[PDB]
């Protein structure tokens, strides 16, 4: 997952 | 610490967002076929971040003169 | 009133910035080979603007779920 | 030229 999406 | 899934021309580029695929000598693919495989990151538990040099609003230098975060790309001379 | 120079796959897409080429069923090419011909707009005197539906910071809906101005592209559900 | 560039 994309950092700010996790 | 991992970059996000590979993508684009010969898996040369890498994912910066669900719909963003960028490469060193490639540039950035925002919402094109090359970025389809980037959706797969949304399914992986482990957090990833592509690029190296930070720029703009939580972005990383995605390609030549291009800064991108997980949802956008902008022209930043510092990249 | 004119859209900017055509670009990309079979000249299907059009220019939104010196380095941005976007298409309806294409998506957006930010700094890729498809956007090279977009530099040519910098030479034409007449002002142009691509897209139709405005969104974000002076942007136009460039492709599906993508909003772009002359220097950046972002994900906007309203496109 | 792009609108905001002209």
């Amino acid at each position: 997952c994309y950092f700010q999406n996790c | 610490l991992r970059q996000c899934l590979p993508c684009g021309p010969g898996g040369k580029g890498r994912c910066f967002g669900p719909s963003i695929c960028c490469g060193d000598e490639l540039g950035c693919f925002v919402g094109t076929a090359e970025a389809l495989r980037c959706q797969e990151e949304n399914y992986l538990p482990s957090p990833c971040q592509s690029g190296q040099k930070p720029c703009g609003s939580g972005g990383r230098c995605a390609a030549a003169g291009i800064c991108c975060n997980d949802e956008s790309c902008v022209t930043e001379p510092e990249c």
